[PDB]
């Protein structure tokens, strides 16, 4: 349901129910509608049309879903509801499928974060480290140009980033966007008495 | 974060730098085990439970302000409202009087044997 | 009829099928062609708005000052009485002196006061503000949201200043002019001016069709309903002068 | 597909794109100005474009 | 814009028209004749077609 906004899918229903009735209301209205089915020597009061208000309104869902019906749109005046009620239909299933195949590619182009070098352009998603430990103090004297550049988010963004604790620095990442930077055995230990985290890069 | 049980902050200003602002703010807390009552942040700390949701980040990080909010449903009535409900029910103001008018259409005439005009 | 072939046209281009039911060898072949004409139409109309829908690759307005001096409907700007200012009041180009000529008959609004006023006059409006070229790659990489369109209209220069008469002057052009080739001085203009993180942009999931994207359609429907009722009512006056 | 590949696909566009093209051979005059400022570049972008 | 050179009235080492050309330089800039005199010679024969 999700390529179309839930007020589409309402004035969509509304139309249908809309232009159905309006092409009811000129079917029991047109004069070159009223036909005559008659197989014998003709023109003894057997003059009708094919429109109920239960037929035109499986005209309307009949041509919706894309598959025809029978109740033959024959007068002037009735095939131009069908000439743009066709219309309508053809766009809202062509931007039904063009829009879903736009939210099951982009969740494929997407890759998740798997390397700090991609984590260097992440500002959205914040990083972290125990307070001046081992980890905080490579850092600082690194010299490798994206590893200083993430100090450089740390140093001047210090304040919140920076946790306490690793203990502390665990919670950070279970309750919000968080990218902390602990020992690689103990994210081996975390990792498999916690299941529902992981170790992304290397 | 003073060790001891009160504090007695101070400001210095003279005629060459009266105009000079800072604005505080303070937290009783204690350390860890934490009972009821008590929001435990992670921070080293323990706050009273008025502190909670009141607006004020306290535990420096937002711990308490953060997972808390008061929010709504229904994405299908988060529009039945000012004027985008009204222009819904405008066109379902033109709508319905296209289902009703519809409905004597079809029930005072007939199709079977009728002459070849009616309608409204 | 000429009404019954022309509504077995529309009625294969939206594919709906008709009753008009080609029987004849010879008008299959154009029902074998113009079915053929639409279902590559409409796949390639399907193909191509899920081709917009996710990659969305905009196209901008201004792209250059000359092109600017046309846009009227978007207004230009200028720091109160700044070097920019004086720039455009004393230029000899045609196109900058039309440029300063919107400028001196509106000044009113156009003309403000302070580069921080005249950032969040673009924010919030169609703005064109003029700085110095320098300031723009300053807040440009700094709020994401904003860019530099054009190139360089004036080419001024900054330069360490010294006393009227000095050793100092020249024992630093020596100085200055090493760090340039050593690649320090632009080493020392990526440590300040590279911003703090703008690459926050890239194709993003378009979560909905609203009525700003498809809207016309709803237009076109309820044009084509009232057009149909005046033709109700031509078959009305049309048969019964007929009938009479 | 093929319609939002094209799409996707941009044009060459600044130098350090240009130092991903790989398909696309870089130039320059033979021993000017411009090759001497290569090989004694710092900028890792321009010594990869010397590389 | 890669590098960051720049053209140049040579004098020879140690001269009173190196600074009193300086003045005359930039009042050419300001005056807008030195924008001018580019857009004589560097400007094409005949490029337009509005891309
Ligand atoms: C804001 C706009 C409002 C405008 C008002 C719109 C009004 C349009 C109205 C439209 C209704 C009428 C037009 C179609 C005819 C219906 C066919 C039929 O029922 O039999 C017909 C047979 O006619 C024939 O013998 C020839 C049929 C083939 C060609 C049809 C005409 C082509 C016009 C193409 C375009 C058409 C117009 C297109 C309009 C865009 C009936 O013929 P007859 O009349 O009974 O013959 C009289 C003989 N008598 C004197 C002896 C009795
Ligand atoms: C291609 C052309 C086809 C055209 C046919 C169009 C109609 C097709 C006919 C039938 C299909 C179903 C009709 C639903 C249409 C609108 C609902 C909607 O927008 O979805 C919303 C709710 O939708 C639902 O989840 C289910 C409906 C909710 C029940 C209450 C409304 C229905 C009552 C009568 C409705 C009519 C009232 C007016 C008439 C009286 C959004 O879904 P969600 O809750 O957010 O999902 C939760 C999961 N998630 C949060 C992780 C995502
Ligand atoms: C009973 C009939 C059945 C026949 C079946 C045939 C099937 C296909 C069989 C074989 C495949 C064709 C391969 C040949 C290569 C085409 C050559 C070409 O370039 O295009 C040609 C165009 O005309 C054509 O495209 C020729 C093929 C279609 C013929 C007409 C449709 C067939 C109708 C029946 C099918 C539907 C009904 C279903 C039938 C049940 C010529 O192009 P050009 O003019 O030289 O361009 C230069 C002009 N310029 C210089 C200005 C640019
Ligand atoms: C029987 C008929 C009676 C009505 C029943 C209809 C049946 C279906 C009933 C309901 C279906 C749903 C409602 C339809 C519109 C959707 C609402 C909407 O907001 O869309 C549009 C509003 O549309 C207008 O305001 C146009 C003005 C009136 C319509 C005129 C139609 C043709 C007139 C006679 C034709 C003459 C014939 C030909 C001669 C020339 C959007 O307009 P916007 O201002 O751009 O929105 C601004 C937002 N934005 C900038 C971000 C985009
Ligand atoms: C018998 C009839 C034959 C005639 C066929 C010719 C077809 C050619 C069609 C259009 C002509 C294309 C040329 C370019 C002009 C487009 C500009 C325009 O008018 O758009 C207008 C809307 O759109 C319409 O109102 C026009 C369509 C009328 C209803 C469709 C019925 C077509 C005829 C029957 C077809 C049935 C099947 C075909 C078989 C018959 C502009 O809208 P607006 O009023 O400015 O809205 C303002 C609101 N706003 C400010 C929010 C934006
Ligand atoms: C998308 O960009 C447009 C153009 O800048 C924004 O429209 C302006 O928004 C500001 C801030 O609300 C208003 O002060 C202006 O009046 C708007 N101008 C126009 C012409 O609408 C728009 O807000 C941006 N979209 C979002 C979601 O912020
Ligand atoms: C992991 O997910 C949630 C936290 O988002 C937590 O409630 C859940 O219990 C965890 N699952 C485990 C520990 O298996
Ligand atoms: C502070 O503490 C008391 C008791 O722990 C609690 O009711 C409340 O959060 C605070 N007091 C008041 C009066 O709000
Ligand atoms: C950039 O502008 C948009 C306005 O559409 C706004 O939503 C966004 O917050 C702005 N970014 C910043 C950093 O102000």
């Amino acid at each position: 349901l999700n390529p179309l906004s839930p007020d589409i899918w309402m004035y969509v229903l509304l139309a249908c129910l809309g232009v159905s009735c309006v092409l009811f209301v000129i079917a029991r209205f047109s004069p070159y509608e009223w036909y005559n089915p008659h197989p014998c020597n003709p023109d003894s009061d057997v003059v009708e049309n094919n429109f109920t208000l239960l037929n035109s309104f499986w005209f309307g869902v009949g041509a919706l879903m894309q598959q025809g019906s029978e109740l033959m749109p024959k007068a002037l005046s009735t095939r131009i509801v069908g000439g743009i009620w066709w219309f309508f239909t053809l766009i809202i299933i062509s931007s039904y499928t063009a829009n879903l195949a736009a939210f099951l590619t982009v969740e494929r182009m997407e890759s998740p974060i798997d390397s700090a070098d991609d984590l260097a352009k992440q500002t959205k998603i914040e990083y972290g480290a125990v307070e001046d430990g081992a980890t905080m103090t490579f850092f600082k004297k690194s010299k490798i140009s994206t590893y200083d550049k993430m100090w450089a988010f740390m140093s001047s963004r210090r304040q919140s980033v920076l946790v306490k604790s690793n203990e502390e620095g665990i919670q950070r990442v279970l309750t919000s966007d968080y990218a902390f930077l602990m020992e690689s055995t103990t994210i081996e230990f975390v990792t498999q008495r916690n299941c529902n985290l992981t170790q992304i890069g290397g | 974060m003073l060790k001891t049980g009160v504090g007695v902050i101070r400001m210095w200003a003279d005629e060459g730098s009266r105009l000079s602002r800072f604005r505080m703010l303070f937290t009783s807390f204690v350390e860890p085990p934490c009972t009821s009552s008590t929001f435990f942040c992670h921070s080293n700390m323990c706050i009273n439970n008025s502190l909670v949701c009141n607006g004020v980040q306290n535990c420096a990080y937002p711990w308490d302000e953060n997972h808390c909010k008061e929010k709504k449903k229904a994405g299908l009535f988060e529009q039945i409202t000012k004027t985008h409900g009204t222009i819904i029910g405008v066109t379902s103001g033109i709508v319905l009087v296209l289902l009703i008018i519809s409905i004597l259409v079809q029930v005072k005439q007939p199709r079977k044997k009728v002459m070849a005009c009616k309608t409204a | 009829t000429l009404l019954n072939s022309f509504w077995f046209g529309v009625g294969a281009l939206m594919q709906q099928g008709s009753e008009l039911m080609p029987k004849a060898l010879s008008t299959r072949i154009v029902g074998g062609i113009w079915w053929f004409f639409t279902l590559i139409i409409i796949s390639s109309y399907t193909a191509n708005l899920a081709a917009f829908l996710t990659v969305e690759r905009m196209e901008s307005p201004i792209d250059s000052a000359d092109d600017l001096a046309k846009q009227t409907k978007i207004e230009y700007g200028a720091v109160e009485d700044g070097a920019t200012m004086t720039f455009f009041k004393k230029s000899k180009i045609s196109t900058y002196d039309k440029m300063w000529a919107f400028m001196s008959s509106r000044r009113q609004s156009v003309l403000v006061k302070s580069n921080e006023e005249g950032i969040q006059r673009v924010l919030t409006s169609d703005y064109a503000f003029l700085m110095e070229s320098t300031t723009i790659e300053f807040v440009t990489q700094r709020n994401c949201n904003l860019t530099q369109i054009g190139g360089l209209i004036d080419s001024k220069g900054y330069g360490v200043g010294t006393p009227m008469g000095s050793p100092y002057r020249d024992k630093i052009t020596i100085a200055i002019l090493q760090l340039q080739e050593e690649g320090k001085l632009h080493m020392m203009k990526e440590k300040w001016w590279r911003g703090n993180g703008c690459p926050e942009e890239e194709s993003k999931e378009a979560s909905a069709l609203g009525v700003q994207n498809i809207g016309g359609i709803f237009i076109v429907l309820a044009a084509g309903l009232v057009l149909s009722v005046f033709v109700a009512v031509g078959e009305f006056l049309y048969k019964s002068k007929k009938n009479a």
